[PDB]
């Protein structure tokens, strides 16, 4: 399992994830008396729970690609050879991890501490150590999993403010932010850690490092996907919903943001809204939402309707595929109830 | 022969703020801190009443004076006070127990003052309240809300 | 001299945790020592003797490291046992008994590094059993002196006992002996609980011979010191011992204080925590040694209280103990040690607050477990133990968001107003809103705990509602209300009251209008209540020039705020201070029959105190500033080798003097108040036939006993005053035995 | 015999909102000084906005 080649792994891991699977449904408790094969297989199991932590898989793939008409667009691999492979190796570490979590947790806290005291630290292992940390999300209790990030990211963070340079600071913020959006149920436990959260996202959607926007804009959507239901209602300490706070700034927010990043931030903040069960106060969101480009549609209306020759006018097409392209993905995000947002433009 | 690990006084020890509208060098400031009874009292909640502040302060000796921290232009309270003792020990015990624990459930700093004068019980931002307050990116309920320079 | 402080810092660095081995730090560190010991042998010197006085906790580390230096240089281990003979003369002489002690341990355990020869201890500890064979001195005296034999006798018994047996046992039936006949009066000034059970608050001499005793009867076998040394055997069996010099204890002189007598703290066992390592009992060495070095611990490092904590938390043993437990225990015996703890209340506070976030997991369900422990333990505690509480409590519970489980504590709700619980529960809840508001304290706790909770701050009036116009002063009270509200000066305010109907130089009606409407019209905040009477201050002394009209003063003043203790207790300080009543008029208000029903709550017995605090500042600060101009005309003349300066001596003096007669007198006042209540108590008792202890009786005792612990130091210089004129013979032994056992806590 | 938790629980809400202060102040251009302890601001940052 040590030899770097991506079939030999394959295989090994194969035979770890069939292990690990057959103790599970033996007794998917953690650690009454001992399962007998779990008993065989103990002395190994820290082992393999080592192999996995310290292999782990990148979650995701983005690629770059140059659509018909020339766009450049990243895109997300769906069911790859390398998503099936980190698929895997997330279920091997959650089946032993529902062994014992002790031993998992205490296997992360010692990378941690390796990655923090400088003796392994890397990029490339502080990157393994937070997809490995994110993986068995779930698969501890609400309690033990609380505390153990909270642990988690008290050491990062002391990790990126002992740790000098932006590439550093970088790296170990993406990582925090990586850790934090894999772990909704914690978001949603703390309203104080989830505004937080919410807010460093779009100080760093201001952040021209390289990469930072991106990251800043997939963290946010991933939140805005798994906590919708926290932006719409009112939380404690707080006088309106997060969602007309959002609103309210959102031109100063995507000031910096590149076209895509302004689409994907449409889309979680469209996420953020179909959350609304009540119908007024989803039409009045939603006709709060679309004022931004809404207010550029109707300029280019009237100038087409002095003048169709400004149709065109490259710079017009542009605004127009872009405020599509807005559409698109907030009617996406929303759903039926933007039907009114097309019932204005169609 | 006395241990200088014994002596180890690092709570009582002057902090990194010094005064800039003191009329003084700052060797003048450090010798009035030196000897100081008075401690500046801030991160407060804005209902922070002053009974709180003598209830939790008295722990420490017997209270002098307690001037509330006032916003320049509303005069409200705007997060921060000074407590002023009678003797010196009570100020350093207050300094050394009190620091750092929990008032209105926030956690509140003491420093050294080098002494009350009229006019310092007033903040020094621009809005009238502290310069943190106007200066400061996150939200706190008590303490308004966001930053008076974001204001949302 | 940076190798001065280089060597100070290296010989303070050993002990404490490091990646190498005790051992192989010690013996490095001796090494360096004797390599540079030719230099600096008298810097050495003083430094071993310095952290022997100052480090107790790090005994055995250093007695150690003594007898590595012994075995490369007689000579210098011969000379440091004659200044470690010197320091304990000098300390004896200067009434440091405590750090006597710290020094007669120290040579015990040399005594076990072979730096010592058992014979020349066993004749110091036979001199030290025969200083209670002496008459006509006090019992202080014997008792210390006990107290320093027997506790040496965990670090150095075996060998004493190996080497001598006779002589031993020779000294323990001396021992034993003196122990049978001491007096136990102070015992119950002192215990924090009267109850036996579950755990009794034994004699501090008794507790230590029984601890003792058990050693002894398992072959002087102890299973918690730490003895580095023994690593080193080899070593120290070469060395050659030395002799002390025959010690001759200092003769009993006028000016010679003792430390007082102590009550152990008892209130865990082994069955509190079944799961962890098996506590030692209370007549186990073992909790006798690990609660001297967790006191010793605290001693050091009391100012710092995130190393304090640190400290505490990593305190070495040789056998793994329930460590939070024994913790716990020791803080809260420092703190309801009696008369006074060692150091300032809030600190300990602070320091549970510090080891609870060091320790998450388990110290703050240790401490739960305690603070349950001690509420159910409420109906035997000491008032001043409860107080002590209370105050802790809800300290503690404004930095926990106020959160307790009070549905534990439902059984109060059944019981008497007037009992332990319930007032404790109310107490605590008053505190609590002290530091809060009233909607949260009411918000916090169970509906059903509604009737206990504090009532809501604010003023009464007397001149607010219509019905009121009958009332006498009312259209005067109308026109005050009016000119306080116009800014009226102070000849405004007398001309308006010129018109109040005298009754009959002291008008209780003109008094009673102008403190009414004075304190509602800035009854907004403390602040505006100063400036209200910073402003009227020649009224108030014009008024209240009498001592009836201080005493009117303070009852429509009571009156107007009672729903307000805290705003009462700030108002009677800025009176004293700007002298609108004086200590005498309050410690008059403070038994009258107008706070009958408030006589046992907190805020009253504050007042008080703080009064009495007051006087004693005063009176300290006035001899401070005689003493002052005393050396500075000491210092003229001698420069010099007058008449202005001689008459401010004279009538700093008589300043003096003055303010010495105060504070007697209000001394004097609150006992005869006392005895006077307690009498009348006692009597309508017995008349009725009904038992003498009740709450109130208990609260009001217990009172009198505070006032006797908290200034035993200025009370002893009454004691003739106090002996011939209220506590004699004829008062009622109840009373009387109060003054007893003040008097045994130093006799 | 039942563990009293509730204190403990309060503590670890202290300590989640203690590293949500922490992540608050959480920056990559420079390093802020913490030597105002709970009084702690982002003052570079609004040097350069006032600027
Ligand atoms: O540039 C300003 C500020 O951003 C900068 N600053 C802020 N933080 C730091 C740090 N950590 N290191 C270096 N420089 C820093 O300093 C400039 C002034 O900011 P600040 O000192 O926070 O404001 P100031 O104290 O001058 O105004 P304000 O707080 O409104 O004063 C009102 C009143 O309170 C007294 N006081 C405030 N503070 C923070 C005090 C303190 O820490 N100690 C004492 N004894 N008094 C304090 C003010 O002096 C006034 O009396």
């Amino acid at each position: 399992s040590e030899v770097e080649e991506t079939e030999i792994f394959k295989i090994c891991l194969e035979y770890w994830n069939h292990l690990a699977a057959e103790l599970y449904r033996e007794s998917p408790f953690s650690t009454f008396d001992v399962p007998p094969r779990r008993q065989l297989y103990l002395p190994m199991l820290f082992k393999v729970r080592l192999l996995m932590v310290s292999r782990m898989a990148k979650p995701e793939e983005v690629l770059v690609v140059e659509n018909d008409q020339g766009e450049v667009v990243r895109e997300f691999m769906k069911d790859t050879d390398s998503i099936n492979l980190y698929k895997n190796m997330r279920e091997t570490l959650v089946y032993l991890t529902h062994l014992d979590y002790v031993d998992t947790e205490r296997i992360m806290t010692e990378k941690l501490h390796n990655q923090v005291n400088g003796t392994e630290w890397s990029w490339k292992n502080l990157n393994t150590l937070c997809w490995a940390i994110g993986s068995i999300s779930g698969a501890m209790h609400e309690e033990d999993e609380k505390r153990f990030l909270v642990t988690v990211i008290k050491d990062l963070l002391g990790l990126c403010e002992q740790k000098r340079g932006k590439d550093n600071k970088a790296i170990i913020a993406s990582n925090i932010m990586y850790i934090v959006g894999q772990y909704p149920r914690f978001l949603r436990a703390h309203w104080k850690f989830l505004k937080t959260v919410v807010n460093k996202l779009f100080e760093f959607m201001h952040e021209t490092h390289d990469g930072v926007q991106d990251m800043a804009c997939d963290t946010f959507i991933k939140i805005a996907q798994k906590c919708r239901r926290h932006f719409v209602q009112v939380q404690v300490g707080e006088v309106m919903p997060f969602i007309d706070e959002i609103l309210n700034n959102i031109n100063t927010i995507i000031c910096d943001l590149q076209p895509q990043q302004v689409h994907t931030f449409y889309e979680a903040v469209g996420y953020m809204i179909g959350a609304q069960t009540d119908q007024t106060v989803q039409e009045h969101l939603i006709e709060k939402y679309m004022l931004l480009p809404n207010q550029v549609w109707d300029s280019i209306i009237q100038q087409a309707t002095k003048n169709v020759d400004i149709l065109k006018d490259p710079e017009t097409v542009k605004q127009l595929g872009s405020i599509l392209k807005t559409n698109v993905r907030a009617c996406k995000a929303v759903g039926h109830p933007f039907v009114i947002q097309l019932g204005r433009i169609y | 022969g006395l241990l200088k690990a014994l002596r180890s006084d690092s709570y009582v020890e002057l902090s990194q703020y010094r005064d800039q509208h003191f009329r003084g060098d700052n060797e003048e400031q450090e010798k009035l801190l030196k000897k100081s009874c008075t401690l500046y009292v801030g991160n407060l909640s804005f209902y922070t009443t002053e009974e709180q502040i003598y209830e939790l302060f008295s722990k420490s000796g017997d209270i002098k004076k307690i001037i509330m921290g006032l916003d320049k232009m509303k005069k409200t309270a705007c997060g921060f006070c000074f407590v002023e003792y009678y003797s010196r020990a009570d100020a350093e015990n207050a300094m050394r127990y009190i620091n750092g624990t929990r008032l209105d459930d926030r956690i509140i700093r003491t420093d050294w003052d080098a002494g009350f004068k009229e006019g310092r019980q007033y903040g020094r931002g621009r809005s009238g309240g502290q310069v943190r307050d106007e200066y400061r990116q996150d939200y706190d309920a008590g303490r308004g809300g966001y930053g008076k320079l974001a204001q949302n | 001299n940076e190798t001065e402080d280089h060597l100070e810092s290296l010989i303070c660095k050993v002990g404490e945790k490091s990646a190498c081995s005790l051992e192989s730090n010690l013996e490095g560190l001796a090494g360096v020592l004797e390599a540079d010991l030719p230099n600096y042998k008298s810097k050495i010197l003083r430094l071993l003797c310095t952290v022997a006085r100052l480090l107790p906790e790090k005994l055995t580390i250093y007695t150690t490291l003594v007898g590595l230096l012994n075995a490369r240089n007689y000579n210098f281990g011969g000379e440091f046992v004659e200044a470690m003979i010197r320091q304990l003369k000098e300390s004896l002489k200067a009434n440091n008994y405590n750090e006597a002690v710290y020094l007669v341990r120290f040579l015990s355990d040399l005594v076990n590094c072979h730096v010592i020869a058992a014979p020349s201890m066993v004749a110091m500890f036979e001199n030290f059993v025969s200083v209670t064979q002496e008459e006509d001195v006090p019992q202080v005296r014997r008792d210390w002196y006990v107290y320093a034999f027997l506790s040496s006798l965990p670090w150095v018994g075996k060998e004493l006992y190996e080497k001598k047996d006779a002589e031993m046992d020779r000294i323990f039936a001396n021992t034993e002996s003196y122990l049978k006949r001491r007096q136990k009066t102070h015992v119950p000034m002192l215990q924090v609980w009267t109850a036996d059970k579950p755990h009794p608050q034994e004699e501090y001499l008794d507790c230590l011979w029984a601890q003792i005793q058990k050693l002894k009867k398992d072959r002087w076998q102890e299973r918690h010191i730490l003895r580095p040394y023994l690593a080193f055997d080899s070593i120290l069996c070469e060395a050659l011992q030395h002799n002390l010099p025959p010690f001759t204890p200092p003769p009993h002189t006028e000016d010679s204080v003792y430390p007082m007598p102590r009550v152990i703290f008892r209130m865990f066992d082994y069955t509190d925590d079944p799961e962890g390592p098996v506590m030692p009992g209370s007549h186990s060495v073992e909790r006798f040694v690990i609660e001297e070095n967790l006191h010793c611990i605290i001693k050091s490092h009391w100012k710092e209280r995130k190393t304090c904590a640190a400290q505490l938390v990593s305190y070495p043993g040789k056998n793994k103990i329930p460590l939070n437990y024994h913790i716990v225990e020791v803080i809260f015996a420092e703190l309801f040690q009696l008369p006074a703890p060692p150091h300032i209340d809030v600190m300990y506070t602070t320091l549970l607050i510090e080891l609870c976030k060091l320790q998450p997991g388990s110290l703050p369900q240790v401490l739960a477990q305690a603070t349950e422990m001690l509420y159910m333990r409420l109906d035997t505690m000491n008032t001043t133990c409860v107080d002590r509480f209370i105050n802790w409590f809800s300290h503690h519970l404004s930095n926990f968001q106020f959160r307790w489980s009070w549905e534990d504590w439902s059984d109060c709700l059944s019981q008497d107003p007037e009992s332990p619980k319930p007032k404790f529960v109310r107490e605590v809840l008053e505190k609590c809103m002290r530091l809060s508001y009233h909607q949260r304290i009411l918000d916090i706790v169970p509906p059903t705990f509604s009737a206990l909770c504090p009532a809501n701050p604010t003023c009464i009036y007397k001149y607010g509602d219509e019905s009121s116009n009958s009332l006498p002063g009312h259209s005067v009270a109308l026109c005050l209300a009016v000119a306080f509200k116009s800014k009226a000066t102070n000849d405004e305010i007398f001309s308006i009251l010129k018109d109040v109907p005298n009754p009959n130089s002291f008008n209780p009606l003109k008094i009673e209008v102008f403190v009414q409407t004075l304190l509602h019209l800035a009854a907004k905040s403390f602040s505006h209540s100063f400036s209200a009477l910073a402003k009227f201050h020649e009224v108030f002394k014009t008024l209240a020039e009498s001592d009836e009209g201080k005493l009117h003063v303070l009852r429509v003043m009571f009156e107007v705020w009672r729903n307000h203790p805290q705003m009462i207790a700030v108002l009677v300080d800025k009176m004293i201070r700007t002298q609108i009543v004086d200590c005498a008029a309050v410690a008059n208000w403070i038994f009258s029959s107008e706070l009958s029903r408030d006589f046992t709550r907190l805020f009253v017995w504050e007042i008080l105190h703080s009064t009495i605090r007051k006087m004693n500042k005063h009176v300290l600060k006035i001899q401070k500033e005689l003493e002052e101009a005393k050396e500075k005309l000491a210092r003229q003349h001698k420069r010099r080798s007058d008449g202005v300066l001689e008459e401010q001596i004279e009538r700093l003096q008589e300043k003096v003097e003055s303010a010495q007669s105060e504070q007697k007198n209000l001394f004097l006042v609150i006992f005869q108040r006392f005895i006077m209540i307690l009498t009348e108590h006692l009597v309508r008792c017995e008349t009725d036939g009904t038992s003498v202890l009740t709450p109130w009786y208990k609260n009001c005792i217990e009172r009198l006993q505070q006032i006797f612990l908290q200034h035993h130091q200025i009370i002893q210089q009454y004691m003739v005053t106090l002996e011939n004129l209220l506590f004699t013979a004829e008062l009622d032994p109840h009373i009387l035995a109060v003054f007893q056992q003040f008097c045994a806590l130093q006799a | 015999k039942k563990i009293n938790n509730i204190w403990g629980a309060v503590l670890q809400e202290q300590n989640q909102d203690a590293v949500a202060t922490e992540l608050g102040i959480l920056g990559m251009e420079g390093t802020i000084d913490r030597s105002r302890q709970s009084e702690t601001y982002n003052y570079l940052l609004a040097k350069k906005l006032r600027k």
